[PDB]
C-alpha cells in the first residue's frame, strides 16, 4: 500500500482539519523505484505536483489528463474481467496518491469525474483497442472543446468590455487573462494593465513578464498597495479556480480582498471562467475547506536576519499559508464564460444546462 | 557573469605602493590583472563584495548616461530622489506627485497637454498648449512650443523647442535650439548652442555640435550646409 | 416588398391608431407585416432584409423596447428556421406563429396587472416615476378590487409625462399627488413601496428606465422600501451595462447632456412582475439564457 | 516498465571478497532492495567467456547473465544488448559500493523529465564539473586530457545561467539513468566507445544547441567504491561497518 | 448575438495545383450560432473571422473594408442595401457573350482576373441567371480563386480592391465603382477591355 504522507508542522486551530505537507517530503522515499503498485506517469505528476512543477489550474489539468491518457494506452484488463468498471477501480489508487501528493483542485475534480462517467458508458461488448482508443479521443476532445475554445470565446467577449484608455486591474497569474489582454491588445484596443502581487509565491511576475514581451504597457505593485491605485483603475478583471453553485468565486487568497477594496472605490469587477470550472458544491468561507501550504515559505530574509528561521521552537508559534479564498457573489458584477456574459448568480443555471 | 560593477573600491595604501612601484599601471583593471597574474610572489590577494538591495553604477557613455537617469528618476536610488533635494538649493526644489512626475516651482504647464509618466521639469520651465512629454527630464529655464511630443528626451538649461517639434530619444545640450518643425530620429545629440533649421528630419546617429572637427556634422543656425 | 416608407408609414399608422399600444408591439406588428409581404424566397434574404429593416425601425422611436423586439424576432425566425428548412414550408408557420405571439403579447398588461394587484394593501402609499401603461393598469386592478391607496408621481421633468399619469389616474377617482423630481428624497419616507414601469430587462435583471429611476431605488434602498417593477416578456434583452457609462448611447438621446435612460443594478429591485409570472431579478437571465440554446 | 537495471561487469574483477561477499554482489543488492525483479547483467569475456556460469550461484531472485566477446566497451555491450532493452535504462558497473537512497538519483529523473541522471560523491587526472545555483542540472563537464590550456565557456551558457558553481575532486559512481531516445542515437552513431568518457561530455555540450537536460545528485556523507587496490581495501574497511545494516 | 447565427456553412477547399482553374467553395447545413458574426451577399454567407461586423448606410463598401469592417448585408438581393445601388449599364455585351464559348488578343483579355482566359463571367452575368440558393457555392468559388486568401472576408476585399485597381488602370472613373454588386462590375470591366482591344 502507498504510506500516508505525515504533517509538517503545528496546525492553527481553526485549520486542524487540514493536511499540511511539507515541499522537502515526498512519498517517493517509501516506494519502489520501478513503480508497481501506482503508474510511472502518475507517480512523476504527483512528484512534479508536490514540487510546485505544475501550479495553474488549466495546467494542473491538461497534465493531468495526459498523464490519464497514457495509463490508458499502457492499460491491459485481466480474464474474466471487464473494463468499465476495473479501469475505474484501478484508477482509484491514482486519485488517492495525487491527493496526498497535493489536493487536488476543481479543475481536476471535474475532469476525474468526466473520465468516470466516459469509462462506464464503455459498453461491455468494445473491444479492448477500441475502447481504449474512443476514450483517448473523448480525453483529446474535451481538453479541446473546454480550455482552448472556451478561451476563444471568452477572450472574443471580453473584447467589448475593453475600450480605449481604460486601466484594467489583474491579480496574480492566469492563463485565461493573459490570453484575453494579449488578444485585446493585437485586436487593436489601446490600454493600460496593473498587475497586483502577494508573497510568498509571487506569481504576478509571469504575468508581468507575458504583457511586457507582448508590448502591452504595465505598471507592478504588491497586494498592500492596491487600495493606492484603484482610484486611477477602470476595470478589475479576475481569474477564477472555481464558480460555485451559490455564485462564490473560489481563487488566489488576495481575490475576495481586491474585489471588496474595489467594491469600496466604484470600479466594475469582472471574473473570467470556463464552464468546466462550475462546481456543484457550496462553501461560505475559506475555513471549511482549503489548502495548507508548506509554511516555511512564509520566510524571508530582511537586512542579515530571517525573524522566522527557527518558528518551531517557539511552542505558541504557528505559521499560517493559505492556498485559496471564497468571494461573495455580491462582490462580482460579470462572470465571462463561452455561453457569454453572464450575472453572478447564474452559476447554477449553467450547471443545470451543462448535465 | 551576474555582477555590475560599480567601479567602488576599499583599498589600503599597499595599493598605491604597488601602483608607484609598476609605473606603467594606468587602471584599476591593470592592476587587478597585473596582480592577479603575480599571485607565486607578493601574494597580495584581492576580495570583494556583493550588494543586493543597494544601487551603484558609473556613467560611461550615453547608454549609461540614459539608463542611470531612468533609475534616478524611478526612485531606484532612493533617497537620492530628485524631490529631495539632497544639495539643497532653491532651483532644485520639485514637488512629486502620481506616475513619478516632479514638478518644481513656476512650470506653468499649458491646457490639454499630458504628462504621462516619469517626468522631471525644472524651475521656470514654460510649457505650451496640447503637448505630451512623456520618460523625459527638462531642465530649467526651458521653453516648450505648442503640440510637440517628447520621449525619452533629456533637455538642459535654457532648451527652446518650436511648436510642432517630434523628439524622441535624443540630448539636447544648453541652450540648445529646435524651429519649426523638426523631427529628431532617436540616438541623436544637439550640443550646447546649437540651433537645427526647420523643414528637416535629421537620420537616427546625428550628432552636430559648434566644433567642426570633433563633431559629425558641423553645427549653426541652419541644418543642412 | 416594403420601400423604407411603407414600414415607417406602418410603423407610425400602427402607433397613432392605438394610442394605448406599447411601441415593441407596434414594431413587432409591423415586422410581422412586412414578413407577411416580401416576395422572395430564401431564409437568408429574409433574414438579411428584416436586420436591415430593424435599423431603419429604430431610426424612429430609439426605446430599447423595439431593439428587445426586433432580436426577439429574429430569435423567433430562427428558431422556425431549425425546424422545417424548406422556406415554403416555413414561411406559413411563421406567419401562423407570429399571429399567435402577437395575441399572446396582447395580454401582458392584463396578465401583469393580475398578478401584481394583489401586493397593494388598503391605506398603502404607491411611489410611481413616470408614465407607464402597465401601472395604469395594475392601479386599475387594484381599484376593481375596492382597495383603497394613495399615488405619489415625479413630474419627470424632461418631458412632464408624470402629470398625464396623474390626470388618467384622477380620471379613476384616486387620490394622487405631483412632486417634483428632487422631491423623492424628501417622499420615500411616506411612500411604502414603489413601482416603477421599464423600457429594457438587461441580462443580470436590472432594468432600463427613464433617468430617474436610479434615485428612487438607490433612496428605497436606503430607506428599505419594497421597489417592484414591472415589464412585459418581450422587453428582455441581452445587454449588460456595467455602470451608467456603458448603456450604449442609441438608447440615452434623441427621446447640455439629457440623457433620456439610466440602468437601475438589479440589487436594488425587489422583484419583477412580467406576464412570466413574478420573478427575482435572477429568474431573468435564466430565461434569457434558455431562448439561446 | 520505468526502467530495466543493466549491469556492467566486462580471480576476475566482478569476484572479489569485500567482507566474505564478492564485488558484484553489492550493486545487484541494491538494485533487489528496491524494486527491480530482474536484471540484465554483461559478463566479461576476455579471461574466458563462463563466468556466467559461477555468476549463476547467487542468490538474487533474477539474474540474467549473457557472455561477451574477447574486447568491448561500455557503449559497445550497451549497442551489444539493445534488442532486450525496451524502456528507460539503469545502467550501472560492478565496482560501486554504495548505500545511497536510489530515489534521491531517480526523483531528478521524474520530477523535471530529465534525459540524463547522473550521481557523484563529494571529494574525499581532475574532472571538471559546473553545474547550476541549485546545485541539481550540471552545466559543464570536462577533463584536463583534451582540455589544451586553459578552461573554456561559451557565452550563451552563462548568459542563460549567470552563476557556475565548480567541482574537481568528484567521484563518478558510473549510476546513470538515461531515456530511450539517447540510447536510439548512440544506435544511429558508433563512434562512440564509452559511456562516462565520450556520451556523457557529448550530452552537457548538447544541451546549449525538443531540449535535453541533465541533473546530477552529489552526495557528501556516505560510500563509494572503485577498481583501485587503495579503494579496494578502502572498501574492504567500510564494508564491515556497512554490511551490518544490510 | 443573433448576428452569429448562421444556416448553411461554407467549408473552402483550396487546391495547390490549380488555384485558379479549381478550389471551391461548398455550402453544408450547419445551424447553429457560429463563433463569429456573419455577413449576407446575394444569399451567400460569410463569416466574419477576420473582419467586424459595421453599421449604417454609407456607400463606397471600400469604406467599410477601409475601416477593417464589412457591412451584415449589402447587394442587389438586399432590400434595403447599404451601398447606395448604381447600376453599372454596359452588361448588354455580357448577356451577348453569355452565349459565346471559350473557342489571339481576346485570350489576353479574357486571361484576367484569374490569369487564364475563361468565359465563367459571361455565366455570372448572363440574363438567365437567377441568383438563388443553388448558385451559391459557384459565385463564392469563383470568389475564391479570384483571390488569394484562406478567408473569404478577405477574398470579397482582395476582389474589390482588383476591381479598383482594374478600373483606374483602364481609367472609367473609380467612384463609379462601389462595389454595390461586385460581378456586375467585373463583367463590364471585362467586356470593356474586349472592346478596348
Amino acid at each position: 500500500q502507498v504510506p500516508t504522507r505525515k504533517d509538517y508542522g503545528s496546525k492553527v486551530s481553526l485549520f486542524s482539519h487540514l493536511p499540511q505537507y511539507s515541499r522537502q517530503n515526498s512519498l517517493t522515499q517509501f516506494m519502489s523505484i520501478p513503480s508497481s503498485v501506482i503508474h510511472p506517469a502518475m507517480v512523476r505528476l504527483g512528484l512534479q505536483y508536490s514540487q510546485g512543477l505544475v501550479s495553474g489550474s488549466n495546467a494542473r489539468c491538461i497534465a493531468l489528463l495526459r498523464a490519464l491518457q497514457q495509463v490508458i494506452q499502457d492499460y491491459t484488463t485481466p480474464p474474466n474481467e471487464e473494463l468499465s468498471r476495473d479501469l475505474v477501480n484501478k484508477l482509484k489508487p491514482y486519485m488517492s496518491f495525487l491527493t496526498q501528493c497535493r489536493p487536488l483542485s476543481a479543475s481536476m475534480h471535474n475532469a476525474i469525474k468526466f473520465l468516470n462517467k466516459e469509462i462506464t458508458s464503455v459498453g461491455s461488448s468494445k473491444r479492448e483497442e477500441e475502447a481504449k482508443s474512443e476514450l483517448r479521443a473523448a480525453i483529446d476532445r474535451y481538453v479541446q472543446e473546454k480550455i482552448v475554445l472556451a478561451a476563444q470565446a471568452i477572450s472574443r467577449f471580453a473584447y467589448q468590455k475593453i475600450s480605449n484608455g481604460d486601466v484594467i486591474l489583474v491579480y496574480g497569474c492566469s492563463s485565461l487573462v493573459s490570453r484575453i489582454l494579449q488578444e485585446a491588445w493585437t485586436e487593436g484596443r489601446r490600454f493600460r494593465v496593473v498587475v497586483v502581487d502577494s508573497r510568498p509565491w509571487l506569481e504576478g511576475r509571469h504575468t508581468l513578464r507575458s504583457l511586457v514581451h507582448a508590448g502591452v504597457p504595465a505598471s507592478y505593485l504588491l497586494i498592500p498597495a492596491a487600495s493606492y491605485v484603484l482610484p486611477e483603475v477602470s476595470k478589475v478583471l479576475l481569474g477564477a479556480h472555481a464558480l460555485l453553485a451559490n455564485g462564490s468565486v473560489m481563487s488566489r487568497v488576495g481575490t475576495a480582498q481586491l474585489a471588496l477594496v474595489a467594491r469600496a472605490h466604484n470600479v466594475p469587477v469582472l471574473v473570467c471562467c470556463e464552464t468546466y470550472k462550475f462546481c456543484e458544491r457550496v462553501q461560505t468561507d475559506a475555513f471549511v475547506s482549503n489548502e495548507l501550504d508548506d509554511p516555511d515559505d512564509l520566510q524571508c530574509k530582511r537586512g542579515e536576519h530571517v525573524a522566522l528561521a527557527n518558528w518551531q521552537n517557539h511552542a505558541s508559534l504557528r505559521l499560517l499559508n493559505l492556498v485559496y479564498d471564497v468571494t461573495p457573489p455580491e462582490l462580482v458584477d460579470l462572470v465571462i464564460t463561452e455561453l457569454g456574459m453572464i450575472p453572478c448568480s447564474s452559476v447554477p443555471v449553467v450547471l443545470r444546462v451543462k448535465s | 557573469y551576474d555582477l555590475l560593477d560599480c567601479h567602488i573600491s576599499i583599498c589600503s595604501p599597499q595599493v598605491a605602493q604597488l601602483f608607484t612601484d609598476n609605473f606603467d599601471y594606468q587602471t584599476r583593471d591593470d592592476f587587478v590583472r597585473g596582480l592577479l597574474v603575480n599571485e607565486e610572489i607578493l601574494g597580495n590577494q584581492i576580495h570583494m563584495h556583493v550588494t543586493a538591495k543597494e544601487y551603484g553604477a558609473r556613467v560611461s557613455n550615453l547608454h549609461m548616461y540614459s539608463a542611470v537617469c531612468a533609475d534616478v528618476i524611478r526612485r531606484w536610488v532612493y533617497p537620492l530622489t530628485p524631490e529631495a533635494n539632497f544639495t539643497d538649493s532653491t532651483t532644485q526644489s520639485c514637488t512629486h506627485s502620481r506616475h513619478n512626475i516632479y514638478r518644481g516651482p513656476e512650470v506653468s504647464l499649458g491646457h490639454g497637454s499630458i504628462l504621462e509618466e516619469n517626468v522631471l521639469l525644472g524651475s521656470g520651465t514654460v510649457i505650451g498648449s496640447n503637448c505630451f512629454i512623456t520618460n523625459s527630464v527638462i531642465g530649467p529655464g526651458c521653453h516648450i512650443g505648442d503640440n510637440v511630443v517628447l520621449d525619452q528626451t533629456y533637455l538642459w538649461q535654457g532648451v527652446r523647442v518650436a511648436a510642432g517639434a517630434q523628439i524622441h530619444q535624443s540630448l539636447l545640450c544648453d541652450n540648445a535650439e529646435v524651429k519649426e518643425r523638426v523631427t529628431l530620429k532617436p540616438r541623436s545629440v544637439l550640443t550646447s548652442q546649437v540651433v537645427v533649421g526647420p523643414n528637416i528630419t535629421l537620420p537616427e546617429g546625428s550628432v552636430i555640435s559648434l566644433h567642426p572637427p570633433d563633431a559629425e556634422e558641423d553645427e549653426d543656425d541652419g541644418e543642412f550646409s | 416588398p416594403m420601400d423604407d416608407k411603407e414600414l415607417i408609414e406602418y410603423f407610425k399608422s400602427q402607433m397613432k391608431e392605438d394610442p394605448d399600444m406599447a411601441s415593441a408591439v407596434a414594431a413587432i406588428r409591423t415586422l410581422l407585416e412586412f414578413l407577411k409581404r416580401d416576395k422572395g424566397e430564401t431564409i437568408q434574404g429574409l433574414r438579411a432584409n428584416l436586420t436591415s429593416a430593424i435599423e431603419t425601425l429604430c431610426g424612429v422611436d430609439s426605446s430599447v423596447a423595439v431593439s428587445s423586439g426586433g432580436e426577439l424576432f429574429l430569435r423567433f425566425i430562427s428558431l422556425a428556421s431549425l425546424e422545417y428548412s424548406d422556406y415554403s414550408k416555413c414561411k406559413k408557420i411563421m406567419i401562423e406563429r407570429g399571429e399567435l405571439f402577437l395575441r399572446r403579447i396582447s395580454l401582458s398588461r392584463n396578465k401583469i396587472a393580475d398578478l401584481c394587484h394583489t401586493f397593494i394593501k388598503d391605506g398603502a402609499t404607491i411611489l410611481t416615476h413616470a408614465y407607464s401603461r402597465v401601472v395604469l393598469r395594475v392601479l386599475e386592478a387594484a381599484v376593481a378590487a375596492k382597495k383603497r391607496f394613495s399615488v405619489y408621481v415625479t413630474e419627470s421633468q424632461p418631458d412632464l409625462s408624470g402629470k398625464k399619469m396623474a390626470k388618467a389616474l384622477c380620471h379613476l377617482n384616486v387620490p394622487v399627488t405631483v412632486v417634483l423630481d428632487a422631491a423623492v428624497g424628501y417622499i420615500m419616507e411616506k411612500a411604502d413601496l414603489v413601482i416603477v414601469g421599464a423600457e429594457g430587462v438587461v441580462e443580470n435583471g436590472g432594468i432600463i428606465n427613464k433617468i430617474g429611476t436610479n434615485q428612487m431605488a438607490v433612496c428605497a434602498k436606503a430607506q428599505n422600501k419594497p421597489f417592484y417593477v414591472v415589464a412585459e416578456s418581450f422587453k428582455f434583452v441581452r445587454l449588460f451595462p456595467l455602470n451608467q457609462q456603458d448603456v450604449p448611447d442609441k438608447f440615452k438621446y434623441k427621446a447640455e447632456e439629457h440623457p433620456w435612460v439610466d440602468y437601475t443594478a438589479p440589487s436594488l429591485i425587489t422583484l419583477l412582475f412580467t406576464d412570466l409570472g413574478v420573478l427575482t431579478p435572477s429568474a431573468v437571465s435564466d430565461e434569457l439564457i434558455k431562448l439561446y440554446l | 516498465m520505468e526502467f530495466q537495471a543493466v549491469v556492467m561487469a566486462v580471480i576476475p574483477k566482478p569476484l572479489l571478497p569485500v567482507g566474505n561477499k564478492p564485488l558484484i554482489w553489492y550493486p545487484l543488492n541494491l538494485l533487489e532492495r528496491v524494486g527491480f525483479e530482474e536484471v540484465i547483467v554483461v559478463t566479461t569475456r576476455d579471461v574466458q567467456k563462463a563466468l556466467c556460469a559461477e555468476f549463476k550461484m547467487k542468490m538474487k531472485p533474477d539474474i540474467v547473465c549473457i557472455p561477451d566477446d574477447a574486447d568491448m566497451g561500455t557503449a559497445d555491450s550497451l549497442r551489444y544488448i539493445y534488442p532486450k532493452l525496451k524502456t528507460d535504462v539503469l545502467v550501472l558497473s560492478c565496482d560501486l559500493i554504495t548505500d545511497v537512497a536510489l530515489h534521491e538519483v531517480v526523483d531528478l529523473f521524474r520530477a523535471y523529465d530529465a534525459s540524463l541522471a547522473m550521481l557523484m560523491r563529494k571529494g574525499q587526472q581532475r574532472d571538471f564539473i559546473g553545474v547550476d545555483s541549485t546545485g541539481k542540472r550540471l552545466l559543464f563537464m570536462a577533463n584536463e586530457a583534451d582540455l589544451d590550456e586553459e578552461l573554456v565557456i561559451k557565452g550563451s551558457i552563462l548568459q542563460k545561467h549567470p552563476r557556475i558553481r565548480f567541482h574537481t575532486g568528484l567521484v563518478d559512481a558510473h549510476l546513470y539513468c538515461l531515456k530511450k531516445y539517447i540510447v536510439d542515437f548512440l544506435m544511429e552513431n558508433g563512434s562512440i566507445t564509452s559511456i562516462r568518457s565520450e556520451l556523457i561530455p557529448y550530452l552537457v555540450r548538447k544541451q546549449f544547441s525538443k531540449s535535453l537536460d541533465i541533473y546530477s545528485f552529489i552526495k557528501e556523507a556516505n560510500t563509494l567504491n572503485l577498481a583501485p587496490y587503495d579503494a579496494c581495501w578502502n572498501a574492504c574497511r567500510g564494508d564491515r561497518w556497512e554490511d551490518l545494516s544490510r | 448575438m443573433n448576428s452569429q447565427y448562421m444556416f448553411d456553412y461554407p467549408a473552402i477547399n483550396i487546391d495547390v495545383r490549380c488555384h485558379r482553374l479549381l478550389s471551391s467553395v461548398s455550402y453544408v447545413a450547419y445551424n447553429k450560432f457560429h463563433t463569429h458574426d456573419v455577413s449576407t451577399y446575394e444569399h451567400c454567407e460569410i463569416p466574419l473571422e477576420k473582419l467586424r461586423l459595421g453599421f449604417g448606410r454609407r456607400n463606397s463598401l471600400a469604406d467599410f473594408y477601409s475601416l477593417g469592417e464589412l457591412p451584415a448585408s449589402w447587394g442587389p438581393a438586399c432590400y434595403f442595401s447599404s451601398v447606395k445601388p448604381m447600376m453599372y449599364t454596359f452588361q448588354g455585351m455580357a448577356s451577348d457573350l453569355s452565349r459565346f464559348d471559350l473557342t489571339p488578343n481576346v485570350l489576353k483579355a479574357l486571361s484576367w482576373p484569374l490569369g487564364i482566359p475563361d468565359c465563367e463571367i459571361f455565366s455570372i452575368c448572363s440574363d438567365r441567371f437567377v441568383r438563388g440558393l443553388q448558385t451559391r457555392d459557384q459565385l463564392m468559388s469563383y470568389i475564391l480563386r479570384m483571390g488569394d486568401s484562406h478567408s473569404l472576408d478577405e477574398c470579397i476585399v482582395q476582389a474589390h480592391k482588383k476591381i479598383l485597381q482594374e478600373a483606374r488602370r483602364l481609367g472609367l472613373s473609380d467612384e463609379h465603382y462601389n462595389g454595390y454588386d461586385l460581378f456586375r462590375e467585373i463583367g463590364s470591366l471585362v467586356c470593356l477591355r474586349l472592346i478596348n482591344a
